[PDB]
């Protein structure tokens, strides 16, 4: 669970997205994948930190790990699943 | 110092 | 409805949340907060992480930039609430 | 013309807008400020987004940075203005 | 000889230039500055860029960390000067 | 030991280097302050590097986040020290 | 429990560390501050790293922005301690 009820956390935002990698397994971590939809990733990418720059740095990885943009999973929601993660393939 | 507005030290 | 929601909350950034503190006295504070608004002027106590403390003739409003551990109750006369 | 105009607004940079706010009591604010200038000194109350309230004893003209979701009506005698 | 001439002047940033500012009363300023110094105590009036004005209640030798981009000169008792 | 050695020193960084400044009068500063630290209340003059100057009716302690070209003695009753 | 305790502690950042300071007179300080917060207004004397001092008339509560290297006791009226 990330925090705050609405968004992301809110004094530490976006380890909610870190926690999410590393308690995945670290056998399933390797070839693993984020799946979202588009505003939620448009949310992910507008994070940014206390200066005004987008944190994070055509397949659109975080973390080095892929992302597979759906337009089926819930938008952020009070309580929805909008970001999943995990080794789909297994 | 410095013009912020930050609760902070310098 | 915040502008500023997607921005992190750094250590200088402004206050988002805050609690009062008491003089708790050899039990540490639930959260550390990033730094204490005075609500009543008098003295305080106040503990780091490496122990060591000294008191605080503090003034009434003051907001002052410090990150206190514990906050003791053996020279506290004075009321304060922080910021996190 | 501001030569300042390509750059970011943080929350640690000046304040670019100002809104007057009034004593809402429990209904939330339209934007919730960077830091708050008071006008008239007094208390005034201020509500987090987790819900805990305190009373703040402020002066005259201080600011405050603190970054409140609800100011409310029951202890407030203190005008203030935000700034984001 | 500033050690500093290759650094970067932010919002954040200590005041570069200065300008005195007249109470111009729907002239702009030629450039908004990144806060005000004020020399004389009063009452000064601000506009922001999208519209909205309040009245700011000032003491003598303050800084406020504002953006504005226009001072009336209706309410405006108060002489300051624009830092940038 | 400083901790913070290997940190660079920004604008918005304390003051890392101090010096006392005498009202030149048209003899350019050795090195342009971050801050000046005023001794003495009173007036002093302040002239930016595009050459135009203010009279600032500075108090007692304060600190004033500008970063002046030169400090001329024609207006000049108040003493400072430069912070860099 | 503190939520900022991945956070990097800067010179911008609050006191993490607090210790008293004595007016040493030639011997350097432990670890120099990054601000000094004095106890007891008067006069106190503050040496750079690179050896130039100046007297610093200060009053009761203030926090000064300057990182000393020595607090000699010629002139030290006032009592500060230190952050860092």
């Amino acid at each position: 669970a990330t925090g705050a009820a609405g968004d992301f956390a809110a004094v530490n935002a976006s380890d909610a997205v870190v926690d999410l990698v590393y308690a995945l397994g670290a056998e399933y971590r390797a070839n693993a994948s984020f799946v979202m939809n588009s505003k939620t990733a448009g949310a992910v990418r507008k994070m940014k930190d206390a200066d005004g720059r987008f944190l994070w740095a055509e397949p659109a990885r975080l973390m080095g790990y892929p992302v597979l943009i759906a337009e089926d999973m819930p938008d952020i929601a009070a309580n929805a699943y909008a970001i999943a993660f995990g080794d789909f393939g297994n | 110092i410095a013009l912020g507005l930050g609760l902070g030290l310098a | 409805m915040d502008v500023f929601a997607k921005h992190a909350v750094s250590l200088e950034s402004p206050a988002v949340r805050h609690y009062e503190i008491t003089p708790s006295d050899s039990t540490d504070l639930a959260r550390r907060p990033r730094a204490l608004r005075v609500q009543t002027g008098g003295t305080l106590v106040l503990r780091d992480e490496t122990g060591i403390t000294v008191t605080y003739t503090v003034f009434a409003g003051e907001i002052l930039p410090v990150r206190p551990v514990r906050v003791l109750a053996t020279g506290t006369t004075a009321t304060a609430v922080g910021w996190e």
